[PDB]
């Protein structure tokens, strides 16, 4: 007998409730930055909406 | 859900039978952080994997 | 008619970007953030093709 844990998960259909020890940073505006919001690898100038 | 899920503590047990993901990269498991996780945990015979 | 023909061609070329083309997703950034550089080759090849 083997312990079998089928590690299943749903991705990008909700705001994130499961995130590990990845440290948040300082929110910087109006600069050509390589940000990382909610998991997605975006890059650009962040104006306030 | 609603908690912090580290997978480096999942990795340091080197007794896993098959350590393979089908959604994402296995080295990016701490990198990508999820929304909801559904663990199908059970114990069955070792050849039914 | 010429203007709308040019507009339809441009808008179809725009709508082609979200097409999955048999890959896992359409956006390259999630494919970079979820797969290995020896594992993302097939899906990025699909999207490039």
């Amino acid at each position: 007998p083997y312990r079998v844990v089928v590690l299943s998960f749903e991705l990008l259909h909700a705001p994130a409730t499961v995130c590990g020890p990845k440290k948040s940073t300082n929110l910087v505006k109006n600069k050509c930055v390589n940000f990382n919001f909610n998991g997605l690898t975006g890059t650009g100038v962040l104006t306030e909406s | 859900s609603n908690c912090v899920a580290d997978y480096s503590v999942l990795y340091n047990s080197a007794s896993f039978s098959t350590f393979k993901c089908y959604g994402v990269s296995p080295t990016k498991l701490n990198d990508l952080c999820f929304t909801n996780v559904y663990a199908d945990s059970f114990v069955i015979r070792g050849d039914e994997v | 008619d010429v203007v709308n023909q040019n507009a339809q061609a441009l808008n179809t070329l725009v709508k082609q970007l979200s097409s999955n083309f048999g890959a896992i997703s359409s956006v390259l950034n999630d494919i970079l953030s979820r797969l290995d550089p020896p594992e993302a080759e097939v899906q990025i090849d699909r999207l490039i093709t």
